[PDB]
């Protein structure tokens, strides 16, 4: 057994983390007070769920998690929420005033004053680990904390834990649910600084989650609560292999081994199905073929893009529920004869498949109906570069006029970091093109 | 957490500031004696942004009242909600400022400014985490214009990393007290260019025209003008004072609204403005909000381009319909938004409507059309300064002509800077 | 269409199907953070000098 | 009101389409870089498909199908036909073609060429490339060495195709021609064949004993207007339209254009576009596409139709611009953005 430490940074990171740990407790049968009746080894053990939960002598199961925000209003909701008894006060770190959607303020000004404290609270969790795997980092691209302080933390984590793997869950900015305008700056700045320090990053575009909630859940105006509960389902399907018995993606290293042949190109596309409204009184349950086919519909992807016009480097299929290998292969065979699925020449055309027999767990009183089977597909396709091209174009529009740049320079950042970060994104876009497009 | 310190200076500044506190005290359920008598815990969730808690469940505005003569503040202390203010926060002299920026900024005001800063310091030290300052004043007189900008400079010296926003009443010859208002306004604008983060430009001619043409008030008073300002200030500050979508302090808000440091002069608007029991549809609210007749800077937005736009809707309404109508307005006016700041129109909804309305909308525009306002002031300034008319009132307080020449040049540069971003593609 | 590496447990199973074959040091971080803090200090000293004039 | 942007100023078709849209009083044209459009009349090269469909609350439509280039490049059309089972290597309406680089099919082309000279068959081939523009990179020869020496002389990817040595010749004149068909595919992937086509005719007598005189062999409008002395003699601009051509087939061969030729043309158009439908359909995408195609055909003396190439940014006949561009507005633009006896034939599937 090898432990994993989750780190939630900024509002988006904290609220999504709150949604995930709630779901983890439901999946593992852990009550809000931390007790777990099915766990017969009191105060210890090295079961699969112990990768995410430590155990006190009183039988409490404590998340291996740290929450950090530069202002306290979001983490105070964790301190007083349903699962307040789950966390120790030292796991919840709050500053006085936030980074004001300013990467430079989160990275340099405020980050310098709190980074040593965050590392000490993380070190305390690492000291309870007999064989730490590494870290899962949740944050937004657009926030000043989520972008600025995360990149500083990722730098220091590479210093203090050089051997450990680091995985990201990153919220890509969408104007539909944002009142900010500087998020393209913060996204490019944090991607540039974090790129060498992240081994595998799962980007979630709020635009995609928003439309899935509108279209499939019949929610006219999705809230962050709607979005986060759906995101936590996807996150749970990605981390389920670390928390349950299995043989696929059993440690963080396997994520890079299975999904990332080239280090800079470490942004796999996630696709999830089925998403069914709990209010839907009459629903016919979807087959293995139908949910697998839905994995190649752009409308179910975490980032809207067209994989038909890219190339695959790797594809992982993660099923939960009533699924047997025979039905998976029959579905894949049919999909090959109907879909544009092209791999690069230097990779095998194949699928790594994982099946967990426990069907998805849904929050009581949530928007999602329980289904008999679900699947999350993780594919490393060059089509996700469309999301970089969108972001870099918005960056280029504002930066040509130096709009808002004075806010970042005023926090001690130099203007050259903008163009250095943008040139790195230009090289990243070029890498995707060299891998995925013919002459 | 997220406390604001409010300052009101001079006659206009204190009369508008008093109305602001009357309006939001009613919205928060606070009676004239500072006691809470509301019916919703939503009224108290962010009450600390603007009020201090005194023992006895009393709420005291975090407000400082400044003037160089006692008259207007005597009226405030006698006014409707006069007893609600902290008596220690009335800071006043006896001389007056004679509608003279030099007296407010250099002579009479300089004698009083230190004691104002003492009260400011006392209110700041009791703040859990000071979010910033707001000042209400006019630019055409002596105290609000001259001493107000002196105060802003002293505050930036002592609190250099705190946001400073103003509600600034711009003079108009059609609603004028003295002929020297363009001198006072031009001297003040340069101070604001340097030392504020957001300045809401409220033109007295726009307020008058709204009262006359739209509200059908045959003979508007300053009181009628101030009703529009206090309602606008309430709407502008709604998302700080009530729970809702916006989780932003003043700095985050300024970061997203101000793309260039000197171009931070905002054009506010409000809807509805009716002369009355009829329900306003979301299309009606949105259309009137973007209509130049509902804005208060007397600038035609079709004469410039929007750098950033924010709109705040209040009341129970369809957020889906709000989104649809905002997209409809943007397409109708696609030419008037700069295309090099993506997604520069943002909206927020608050479920709590203002007094007497089931729904309302407040407009906050950062438009290059505001240059028309500075052009008007600059023309009126030059028309007198070319003949050095009325200057002896200022040179008699120690100023020389060079400081006027520099103020003129500074505002002409501000106008030039707006013109270059209106032609940028 | 070959299945390989089939592993089975009580919780589920996993396999692979093939269709066809084919850092900055601690001191350097401290240097950057302190360099930005000094640029903030220089800018603030210019503002305070401006206000002193 | 609807908004659109123009990003290809060299399009005669969409200059007229843009003109019609403005004249409706319900469409406003924005600057070419304003992203808040409903309709994009996009650029020919490197159209930024990845930025479409991400503007909140805007339904966005573009006049090009991403991935349709596979049909509209000579090298990739050969590859598509050879490797798609619905088209297959045994496809009967496409001439024997091979892709030649200066992967490559040099040895396989020589193999069939050797066998063709064994049985003394007609061994004439035409070498062409999509990079060579407007009658430049064409070479017709009956000896393979001259083709390949001309290919590697150029640095571009070429295709060698069997030259149709027995073309249908119009009389009088003993002259060659090709048929251009305009095909509109809307956002629902309905396939609309414009009822009006055009024949681009050679005004010189066909001479199979001299393939260097490329005026009686190449039916391009630019080649005939420049090199042929008899330009415009039989028909204005060497353009014969369907009514006359149909009357000719009735008078000369006792058959109709519909029976002898148009059934095959419809079959070919339908086969090509249905083949690439899964790769380019925008049915479940965050943006929608339509596109106008120019199919070019040849007819042999047995009244068999052969597909020559597909143009993805075709021009139109002068006298057909008004009707066709109105049809583009009707079924492709107003179908998605409605306003306040069809000229197309719907090829069903
Ligand atoms: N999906 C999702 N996105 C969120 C959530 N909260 C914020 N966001 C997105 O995150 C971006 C704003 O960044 P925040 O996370 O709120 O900012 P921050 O990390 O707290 O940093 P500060 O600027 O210091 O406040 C916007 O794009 C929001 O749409 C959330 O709970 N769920
Ligand atoms: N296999 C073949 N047999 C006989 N003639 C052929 C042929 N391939 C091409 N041609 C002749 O060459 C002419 C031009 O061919 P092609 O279409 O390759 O060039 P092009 O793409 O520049 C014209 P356009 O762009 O208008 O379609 C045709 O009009 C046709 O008459
Ligand atoms: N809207 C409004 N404007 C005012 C009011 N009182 C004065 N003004 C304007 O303010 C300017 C005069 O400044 P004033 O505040 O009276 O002088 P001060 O006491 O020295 O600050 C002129 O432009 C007046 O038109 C008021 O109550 N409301
Ligand atoms: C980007 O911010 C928004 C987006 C959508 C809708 C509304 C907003 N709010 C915006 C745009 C602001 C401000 O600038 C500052 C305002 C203010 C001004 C003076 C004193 C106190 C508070 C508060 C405020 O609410
Ligand atoms: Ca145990
Ligand atoms: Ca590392
Ligand atoms: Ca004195
Ligand atoms: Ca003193
Ligand atoms: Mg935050
Ligand atoms: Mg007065
Ligand atoms: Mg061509």
């Amino acid at each position: 057994m090898r432990e994993c430490i989750s780190i939630h940074v900024g509002q988006a990171g904290v609220q999504i983390g709150n949604a995930c740990w709630e779901l983890y407790c439901l999946e593992h049968g852990i009550q809000p007070d931390g007790q777990m009746p099915s766990d017969k080894t009191i105060g210890g053990g090295d079961d699969s769920f112990n990768t995410f939960f430590s155990e006190t002598g009183a039988g409490k199961h404590v998340p291996r998690a740290v929450f950090v925000d530069l202002e306290p209003t979001v983490i105070d909701e964790v301190r007083t929420g349903t699962y307040r008894q789950l966390f120790h006060p030292e796991q919840l770190i709050t500053g006085k005033e936030d980074a004001a959607n300013n990467y430079a303020r989160g990275h340099y000004t405020i980050g310098k004053e709190i980074i040593d404290l965050v590392l000490d609270r993380i070190r305390k969790l690492a000291d309870q680990c007999t064989g730490l795997q590494g870290f899962l980092v949740f944050h937004s691209f657009g926030g000043g904390t989520g972008s600025g302080f995360t990149s500083l933390l990722m730098e220091r984590l590479s210093v203090d834990y050089g051997k450990k793997s680091k995985l990201e869950f990153s919220i890509y900015p969408a104007p539909q649910v944002s009142t900010a305008v500087v998020e393209p700056y913060n996204s490019i700045l944090t991607t540039h600084t974090t790129l060498e320090h992240s081994d595998c990053a799962f980007m979630v575009d709020n635009e995609a989650i928003y439309d899935i909630c509108r279209r499939n859940l019949d929610i006219e105006r999705p809230t962050y609560t709607n979005l986060n509960r759906l995101i936590s389902q996807i996150v749970s399907s990605i981390t389920a292999s670390l928390r349950f018995d299995g043989a696929l993606n059993v440690d963080l290293t396997e994520f890079q081994t299975n999904l990332v042949p080239y280090p800079r190109i470490h942004f796999p596309l996630a696709t999830y199905a089925p998403v069914i409204s709990a209010e839907k009184a009459y629903h016919e349950q979807l087959s293995v073929a139908e949910i697998t086919n839905a994995c190649f519909e752009p409308a179910n992807q975490m980032v809207k893009c067209d994989p038909r016009h890219g190339k695959y480097m790797a594809c992982c299929l993660l099923y939960r529920g009533d699924v047997v290998p025979k039905d998976v292969n029959a579905a894949i065979a049919t999909i090959k004869t109907k879909r544009s699925i092209q791999f690069v020449d230097w990779c095998p055309t194949g699928f790594k498949v994982g099946i967990n027999y426990q069907p998805p767990t849904v929050v009581p009183g949530g928007d999602l109906a329980k289904v008999q089977r679900a699947v999350c597909m993780l594919s490393n396709t060059t089509a996700i570069a469309e999301a970089w091209a969108r972001l870099d174009h918005k960056f280029d529009l504002m930066y040509a006029k130096r709009a808002f740049v004075h806010w970042y320079v005023g926090e001690g950042m130099e203007e050259g970091e903008f163009s250095e970060a943008r040139e790195d994104m230009a090289a990243l876009e070029k890498d995707y093109e060299e891998v995925g497009v013919d002459s | 957490m997220r406390e604001i310190v409010h300052i009101q200076a001079g006659q206009c500044g204190n009369q508008i500031g008093a109305k602001f506190w009357e309006v939001i005290s009613d919205e928060h359920g606070i009676d004239p004696t500072g006691s809470y008598h509301g019916d919703s815990d939503l009224q108290l969730e962010r009450i600390n942004v603007y009020y201090n808690e005194a023992t006895g469940n009393k709420y005291v505005p975090r407000a400082i009242l400044v003037d160089l003569e006692p008259g207007t503040m005597d009226s405030v202390r006698s006014g409707p909600f006069g007893q609600i203010f902290r008596p220690d926060n009335f800071v006043f002299g006896q001389s007056g400022a004679g509608n003279n920026w030099a007296k407010g900024h250099y002579t009479e005001g300089a004698e009083l400014v230190d004691s104002v800063l003492d009260v400011v310091r006392k209110e700041s030290e009791s703040c859990d985490c000071l979010q910033g300052f707001q000042l209400t004043h006019s630019l055409g007189g002596g105290t609000g214009s001259g001493m107000g900008t002196l105060l802003i400079s002293k505050i930036r010296e002592e609190y250099p990393d705190r946001i400073m926003n103003t509600f600034s009443v711009m003079p108009s010859p059609k609603v004028s007290d003295t002929v020297v208002e363009p001198y006072n306004a031009t001297l003040s604008v340069h101070q604001l260019v340097e030392n504020t983060d957001e300045t809401y430009c409220i033109d007295n001619e726009a307020l008058y025209d709204i009262c006359f043409r739209t509200l059908k008030l045959t003979t508007p008073t300053y009181g009628d003008l101030n009703h529009l300002v206090s309602a606008t200030m309430s709407g502008v500050t709604t998302c700080l004072r009530f729970p809702g979508q916006l989780n932003a302090d003043l700095r985050k808000l300024a970061v997203n609204m101000v793309p260039f440091p000197r171009l931070h002069f905002f054009m506010p608007g409000f809807a509805p403005l009716t002369s009355q029991y009829r329900a306003l549809t979301v299309p009606e609210l949105t259309q009137q909000m973007f209509d130049s007749k509902n804005m208060m800077a007397a600038c035609d937005p079709r004469h410039g381009r929007y750098l950033t736009v924010a709109a705040i809707f209040r009341g129970r309404m369809s957020m889906k319909e709000v989104d649809e109508q905002m997209l409809n307005v943007q397409n109708k006016n696609s030419s008037y938004f700069v295309e090099w700041i993506p997604n520069n129109v943002k909206t927020a909804v608050c479920d709590i409507p203002p007094r007497g309305l089931k729904m309302s909308a407040t407009f906050i525009g950062n438009s290059t059309a505001i240059q028309e306002l500075f052009k008007r002031i600059s023309e009126q300034f030059t028309a007198m300064f070319r003949r050095k008319a009325f200057l002896h009132w200022y040179t008699g307080e120690g100023m020389d002509e060079m400081e006027f020449t520099e103020a003129e040049s500074n505002m002409n540069d501000l106008v030039s800077e707006y013109q270059q971003y209106q032609d940028a593609t | 269409m070959e299945v390989i590496e089939l592993n089975k447990c009580t919780s589920g199973q996993s396999f692979e199907v093939i269709l066809k074959p084919p850092d900055p040091s601690l001191e350097e971080i401290q240097k950057k953070l302190e360099a930005a803090e000094e640029r903030r200090k220089y800018q603030e000293a210019e503002l305070l000098k401006h206000l002193a004039e | 009101m609807y908004t659109f942007v123009v990003r290809d100023e060299n399009s005669s078709v969409y200059a007229e389409v843009s003109r019609l849209l403005l004249a409706t009083g319900q469409w406003k044209r924005l600057r070419k870089d304003n992203p808040r459009f409903n309709l994009m009349l996009g650029e020919r090269n490197r159209l930024p498909f990845g930025r479409l469909g991400h503007e909140p609350g805007l339904v966005q439509l573009v006049n090009y199908y991403r991935g349709a280039d596979k049909l509209c490049r000579k090298a990739s059309l050969v590859k598509l036909i050879k490797t798609s089972p619905e088209l297959s290597e045994s496809c009967t309406w496409f001439p024997e073609s091979y892709v030649i680089y200066p992967t490559d099919e040099r040895e396989v082309f020589l193999a069939a060429y050797n066998r063709r000279r064994e049985g003394r068959e007609g061994n004439v081939w035409i070498a062409k490339s999509s990079a060579g523009a407007k009658g430049e990179g064409i070479l017709i020869s009956s000896e393979a060495s001259e083709l390949l020496d001309f290919i590697d002389e150029q640095g571009q990817v070429h295709v060698i195709q069997k030259y149709l040595e027995k073309p249908l010749l119009l009389e009088p004149g003993h002259r060659k021609f090709d048929i251009r068909s305009w095909v509109l595919v809307d956002h629902l992937y309905n396939i609309y064949l414009y009822r009006e086509g055009v024949l681009r005719t050679s005004s010189e007598p066909y001479n199979s004993a001299n393939f260097q005189d490329k005026t009686c062999h190449l039916t391009n409008h630019c080649i005939q207007k420049e090199y042929s002395k008899n330009y415009g003699r039989y028909e204005e601009g060497n353009e014969m339209f369907f009514e006359e051509f149909n009357q000719y087939l009735m008078d000369a061969l006792n058959t109709t254009l519909e029976n002898s030729i148009l059934l095959q043309i419809k079959h070919i158009i339908r086969s090509c576009l249905m083949c690439i439908e899964p790769a380019i359909s925008t049915k479940h995408l965050h943006y929608q596409s339509f596109q106008l195609f120019g199919f070019d055909f040849m007819v042999d003396e047995e009244l068999k139709v052969w597909l020559i190439e597909v143009n993805g940014a075709p021009a139109c006949a002068q006298k057909l611009y008004a009707e066709l561009c109105q049809g583009i507005v009707d079924v492709a633009i107003s179908s998605v953005f409605p306003l306040a006896t069809s000229i197309f034939i719907k090829l069903h599937h």
